[PDB]
RNA sequence: UAGUGUGAACGAAAGAUGAAAAGAACUCUAAAACAGAGGGUGAAAAGUUCCUGAACUUGCUUAGGGUUAAGGCUAUUUAUAGUACCCGUCUUGAAACACGGAUUAGGGAGUUUAUCUGUAGUGCGAGUCUUUGCACGUUAACUGUAAAGGCGUAGAGAAAGC
RNA sequence: CUUAAAUGAAUUAGCGUUACAAGUGGGCUCUGACCGGUAAGCGGUCAUGGCGAAAUGGGAUGAACCAUACGUCUGAAUAAG
RNA sequence: ACAUCAGUUCUAUUGAACUGAGAGUAGGGGGAUGUGGACAUUUUUGUGAAGGUGCAAUGUGAGUUGGACUGGAAGAAUGUC
RNA sequence: AAGUCUCUAAGCAAUGGAUGUCUUGGCUCCUCACACGAUGAAGAACGUGGCAUAAUGUGUUAAGUAACCGGAGUUGCAAAC
């Protein structure tokens, strides 16, 4: 301890020097990453590539209420309302979630909507 | 064991070197003083400017 | 044998540590005019040009229209620094200004007001006397490691501020900074 | 500049998989252009070199001789000929190494396995010059 | 040209301390740190130390006992560099040029005045 | 873990050998050897190059859209594209715009033909003759002659034009749209010959209004340089007269001395 | 890097910038804080005092999105930076009537309002969670309404 | 691997003839696969752990010095005059009867990472950073970009509240 | 706010302020003053100087005393002696 | 008389004229030399590259350069890294 | 006041293996893979080639044999095809 500086704090006390992880794989990860969703939509092929479908959703807590992101699938009241059946929706391309059920009126008059959007230009080979 | 204790042999060197004369930001010192004679002085103060 | 102290206590910045072209070159046209026309405005722009980027604060342009109430048309603020705008500040007066640099949202708002956005090259031609000019500058002491100078902290009082990077309770709240804990500075 | 990535541009690399190459790559690297009586005839510049045919050599103490190869050698990668012999000090002919890519085909006899590689190459030389037309 | 005669002002080239005893010290000069050396204290009796007094003048350094101060020449290019400081500077040819571009060299001279330093390569 | 593979214990004082450490074992006459210290042989050296170590440099991101900015500014401007080292001869303005069917080329002897006839053959001419040596020992890993750095072609899109190019010595295909300073300014040194074509071009204006983050920087003067406005009636008016220092004598001065 | 170091330069000079007498050796005071009640005081003493000692109360589980320590501020000065420029110059030409623009806090990212410093007299609502009483006041004073959710 | 130890174990040194062996026939002295000398091969002996062949040490030849251990520096008419203690090191103090140092070559010691401090340079500026990642690529680079997030923009208090 | 009258010792000199950091924290000593000791080239203090880090000349010889503190050279006249 | 480092009078574009100073361990700052490799730019080399041995210059100096013998295939310069 | 001795220098050698130039070897980073074994593995021993000790092939079918795929001598001497 010498000068002016601020307290000495260097969490560097353990053998982190036995124990180092290096970047170096990050832009071949990135490859290996992006050939095999290539390697994908060849097999998914006719079906679109960017699904499965999934539903708008409101962030919890208070410092985020504002902000509106993807979930995780929709419920089985959302799909019986827009016209699906639930178990079935899952091999149609839309991602479904049994569990959610505190969604209020709004953001279902949304994910109606957007299931309807879905369900008027699909198509069946 | 027995090395020495002081020596001022050196001392006047040193401050020669550079004593400066350390002058005094003002005169009151409004920290000490009366209070109520400071007190006084706020009043003569607030309402000249009125 | 000769006494005299051979020692420098003060070095002073004579031309710019920049690698620049520009900063260089009007540096050498107001250091040509500083000897030549022999003027205390022109010396002044001259050291301003050589001085750290430090102590060039950018200094904000509704300090700038404070410093133009009051002051007659065709009177230019010059200004060794970057003028940087101001969001409170909501209607700019029409004003004539000279600095180094503006930010493109300063130049924005200036122009927009009918003003105008000189250079010192440019400035050079119209005022060499620097008659109706206005030299002003940013304060020294409003950065935040100057706040760190001083007396160290703990010296009854300093009011210094020591160095910390996490603050609240429980980081440097206790045996010295308050009476209940022994003593106070 | 090479697109694929597998084959390597490294100095050393090359080098040891040239000289601990296979059997059959080391044939083919042993190789040589035709005389012009013989390449209006066949249709082809270059060729592999056998113990059959004949070679002629420019430049050199043995200048401008032809003469049958007696022995390829594809570890000491050089060609060993009739006639292109200096003696020793004790009276005794030695036969001497060249490297085949100083030399030039004067004849050749052919084999199954040389036609079969001929009648590729006249082939395919017909198809690239017509692409790149000439 | 015309100038001062040239003075040196030290003739001979200087030795580190104790390198003349060993050979495992080369003779190129080393500044002294010892702290008991007689060297670095300049006793009576010991080199002087090189230093900015011995600085020969500044209108003759790097000047030759001809006249001329020497610039190397690497090749034909680089004697463009002579034309303007004609009698100033003069050419030096580096040893890396062979016996063929030498002749060349000192033929280009010839024509614009160039004085070439390099003597009696022979042949 | 290298050079400390060997096994070694010190000694210890007595001996009268140094306190090193000393491979243990009978026989092999490798024993008794120092070993472990950075002045032994075979020993660790004296930190040499880990992964550990930073090797990238996270340069920021207008500093970066500056640089290639005033890059393809330098390409203009003749002075400095000669001072470079070009042989751009005649023609002598720069930069040289191209019409888009060159675009369209495929064969190299058409992108050759292109070359000369806008007056750049010279730059190829310049890496063709004249090779470039090293010296050093990188020889062994890279290549005994390097090659010059020629021309520089721009289109903003690709119709078989990077193939007709390609192969040809000192020539570097970009597209606009990618852009570096690697190709444009290389060894730092600004100002390489560009080959723009017209598509390409005229991009240029599109491309650096609608950049996000950047915006195009400005200068500290109005004018190049500074001669026209010391020169000019305005300021010298102003002006004190130009002075001059008197050098002075060596040497009776004053009038009658002998009246005393 | 390696050349503009000073440890280049001190080549020769046998100690490389660090003592004969002294000898620059490893662990001269102990390792990191060590001896700050003892040896090394005066240094804690005089640059960060207060470091010793417990002070405070113990909070459990806290969490930084509940609405208890979450308090972002904005100030009255502003709040038209929030607003683009274009609208609040329609705003300054109007009656007392109708088209008041709202200033939507909360969508932005501010919660609690802080008086410090002016506002003009165009009419506007603040729309925020909570206000100073001086924030109130000068809102009021423009000729604006002060909304809470 | 050689090699050491009953054993667990330990563990070296050692690359380069020439383009191609054309790797030195035959003769003479000699007891002679001792060792040379002639004569040859090759562009050149580079002649078999053979490219270049440094220093220490040694041999031969040539030239000077020598009662002052030798060496150095200054000055000249070149063997004289004057001067000159042995370097490195801890030390108040080293020529010391303090310690290290027989000779020579080659190795041989303030480097890098994280979290910060302050000064100077650079870009933007109430903003700033584009990186986790996605899209590109003449592909680890470079280039393009959405949204969060970091630090800054408001602080004091143990805390409530402000 | 203003009514009066001036820059009212010598000699010398630009002065003020901030930041970052090295080494150091064993000293020794001449001439005087002094404490302890029979005394010490002994131990512990004080004031200026010196050495340490200061060559050269002088005291034959010497860290400390006297003259004097130094770029490389060529002269003149001196200091201690 | 000459060199260096400061400063004073001036000077656009890097300079001019003139004045002053000279110890230095621990330690700090400024400018410069050399080595392994890199990116540009420019070359040299079987009419003999690098290396090595002696000699003559040149720089205050770290160094650098010439020519002679030896050697038999690569080296170096300028600016940045 | 002697020297073949001893000291110093230069030239030609002996000894020694530095310097310089070479490089089918390392080191690291990234990629792909892990499908060994009672159907006897990994490891050990000894055999076996015309001249073969180590290593590498290979197991009395022992530098190999059969089938399919390559397709003409992959090195000193000797021998066969």
């Amino acid at each position: 301890v010498a000068k002016n500086n601020q307290i000495p704090n260097d969490h560097l006390r353990k053998y982190w020097y036995h124990r180092v992880k290096t970047f170096f794989d990050d832009p071949a990860r990135a490859q290996r990453r992006r050939n095999a969703r290539n390697l994908r939509a060849k097999k998914i092929a006719p079906r679109p590539a960017e699904g499965p479908l999934r539903p708008i959703v409101r962030c919890p807590t208070v410092r985020y209420n504002m902000k509106t992101r993807l979930g995780r699938g929709f419920t089985p009241k959302e799909l019986v309302a827009a016209g699906f059946d639930p178990a079935l929706a899952r091999f149609q391309g839309i991602a479904v979630d049994a569990r959610r059920a505190h969604s209020k009126d709004a953001m279902v008059k949304q994910n109606v909507e957007r299931l309807q959007a879905y369900k008027a230009r699909l198509i069946k080979v | 064991a027995k090395r020495s204790n002081t020596s001022a042999h050196n001392r006047s060197h040193q401050h020669h070197r550079n004593i400066h004369k350390c002058v005094v930001k003002k005169l009151w010192f409004e920290k000490g003083m009366n209070a109520k004679f400071l007190r006084n002085a706020r009043y003569a103060k607030a309402g000249q400017n009125k | 044998g000769v006494d005299l102290d051979h020692r420098v206590p003060r070095k002073q910045r004579q031309e710019p540590k920049t690698a620049d072209a520009q900063m260089k070159m009007l540096h050498n046209l107001y250091a040509f005019l500083a000897r030549r026309t022999g003027n205390d405005f022109n010396a002044k722009i001259a050291h301003r040009l050589c001085i750290s980027r430090t102590n060039r604060r950018p200094y904000s342009l509704s300090r700038l229209a404070t410093a133009l109430n009051g002051k007659e048309a065709e009177t230019i603020a010059v200004l060794v620094a970057k003028i940087t705008n101001d969001e409170r500040l909501l209607e700019v007066p029409k004003m004539k200004v000279c600095a180094l640099k503006f930010t493109e949202t300063a130049r924005a708002r200036i122009l927009a007001a009918g003003g105008e956005c000189i250079t010192f090259d440019q400035l050079a031609q119209l005022r060499p006397t620097g008659d109706k000019c206005l030299l002003l500058e940013g304060d020294r002491t409003r950065r935040l490691v100057n706040k760190h100078f001083g007396a160290a902290p703990g010296d009854d009082n300093s009011k210094t501020r020591p160095k910390v990077a996490s603050h609240g309770r429980k980081f440097e709240m206790a045996r010295g900074r308050r009476k209940s804990r022994w003593y106070h500075a | 500049v090479k697109t694929n990535p597998f084959v390597s541009s490294q100095a050393r690399k090359v080098r040891k998989s040239y000289f601990n190459a296979k059997k059959d790559a080391k044939h083919v690297a042993m190789s040589a252009p035709l005389s012009k009586e013989l390449q209006e005839a066949n249709g082809i510049k270059r060729l592999p070199i056998r113990r059959d045919d004949e070679v002629m050599i420019f430049s050199g103490r043995m200048q401008n001789r032809t003469g049958k190869v007696t022995a390829v050698k594809l570890s000491e990668m050089r060609i060993y000929v009739d006639t292109f012999t200096t003696e020793k000090i004790n009276g005794q002919a030695v036969s001497f190494p060249v490297h085949p890519s100083n030399v030039v085909i004067t004849k050749l006899k052919m084999d199954k396995a040389r036609k079969n590689l001929i009648e590729l190459r006249r082939l395919g030389r017909d198809q690239i010059l017509a692409k790149l037309g000439h | 040209a015309e100038h001062k005669p040239i003075i040196h002002k030290k003739t001979n080239r200087f030795h580190r301390p104790q390198s003349d005893l060993w050979n495992r010290v080369p003779s190129a000069w080393r500044h002294p740190r010892g702290i008991d050396s007689r060297f670095r204290r300049k006793y009576r009796g010991t080199p002087l130390h090189p230093s900015a007094g011995f600085g020969s003048d500044k209108e003759t350094r790097f000047m030759l006992p001809n006249g001329f101060i020497p610039v190397i020449v690497r090749s034909l290019k680089d004697l463009d560099m002579l034309l303007t400081k004609n009698t100033t500077h003069g050419a030096m040819i580096s040893a890396q040029v062979g016996a063929k571009l030498q002749q060349e060299i000192i033929k280009k001279a010839q024509e614009l005045n160039i004085e070439i330093l390099n003597q009696a390569r022979k042949h | 873990m290298a050079g400390k593979k060997v096994s070694a214990i010190s000694w210890g004082t007595g001996r009268a050998k140094a306190c090193v450490p000393r491979v243990n074992g009978s026989g092999s006459n490798r024993n008794g050897q120092g070993a472990y210290a950075n002045f032994c042989r075979g020993g660790h050296r004296f930190n040499p190059p880990t992964l550990l170590r930073r090797w990238f440099r996270p340069v920021p991101s207008r500093q970066r859209k500056f640089a290639i900015a005033s890059a393809i500014a330098a390409t203009a401007v003749v002075p400095l594209v000669q001072a470079r080292g070009h042989v751009l001869g005649e023609v002598k303005e720069v930069p040289i715009v191209v019409v888009d069917a060159v675009q369209e080329i495929k064969r190299t002897r058409d992108a050759v033909e292109l070359l000369k006839k806008v007056g750049v053959y010279g730059d190829v001419q310049r890496v063709l003759d004249g090779s470039v040596h090293r010296s050093s020992k990188g020889k062994f890993r890279r290549a005994a002659y390097k090659t010059k750095k020629g021309p520089l072609v721009i289109y903003n899109e690709d119709k078989g034009i990077v193939k007709a190019f390609r192969n040809i010595p000192g020539v570097e295909t970009i597209s606009v749209k990618a852009l570096a300073l690697a190709k444009l300014a290389p060894a730092a040194q600004v100002g390489r010959l560009t080959v723009w074509t017209e598509s390409a071009f005229k991009a240029l204006d599109g491309i650096y209004e609608s950049k996000k983050r950047f915006s195009l920087p400005r200068s500290i003067m109005t004018n190049a340089d500074i001669e026209a406005v010391i020169t000019s009636d305005a300021v010298q008016s102003v002006l004190n007269e130009k002075k001059e220092v008197v050098p002075l004598p060596k040497c009776l001065s004053v009038g009658a001395c002998e009246d005393w | 890097p390696t050349r503009f170091h000073k440890s280049r330069k001190l080549r020769g000079q046998v100690s490389m910038g660090f003592g004969r007498v002294g000898k620059h050796r490893v662990s001269p005071g102990g390792h990191g804080r060590a001896g700050g009640q003892h040896h090394q005081r005066t240094w804690f003493d005089r640059f960060h005092p207060g470091y010793f000692g417990k002070v405070g109360m113990r909070h459990l589980h806290l969490m930084k999105n509940r609405a208890d320590e979450y308090e972002p501020t904005i100030n009255v000065d502003k709040l038209w930076t929030l607003v683009p420029e274009e609208v609040r110059v329609k705003a300054a030409a109007a009656k007392k009537g109708d088209a008041v623009p709202v200033i939507d806090c909360v969508q932005n990212g501010f919660f609690k309002v802080l008086a410090r410093g002016e506002l003009p007299k165009i009419p506007f609502v603040v729309r925020a969670k909570d206000f100073s009483e001086e924030a109130e006041k000068k809102i009021k004073a423009a000729g604006g309404v002060c909304e809470k959710v």
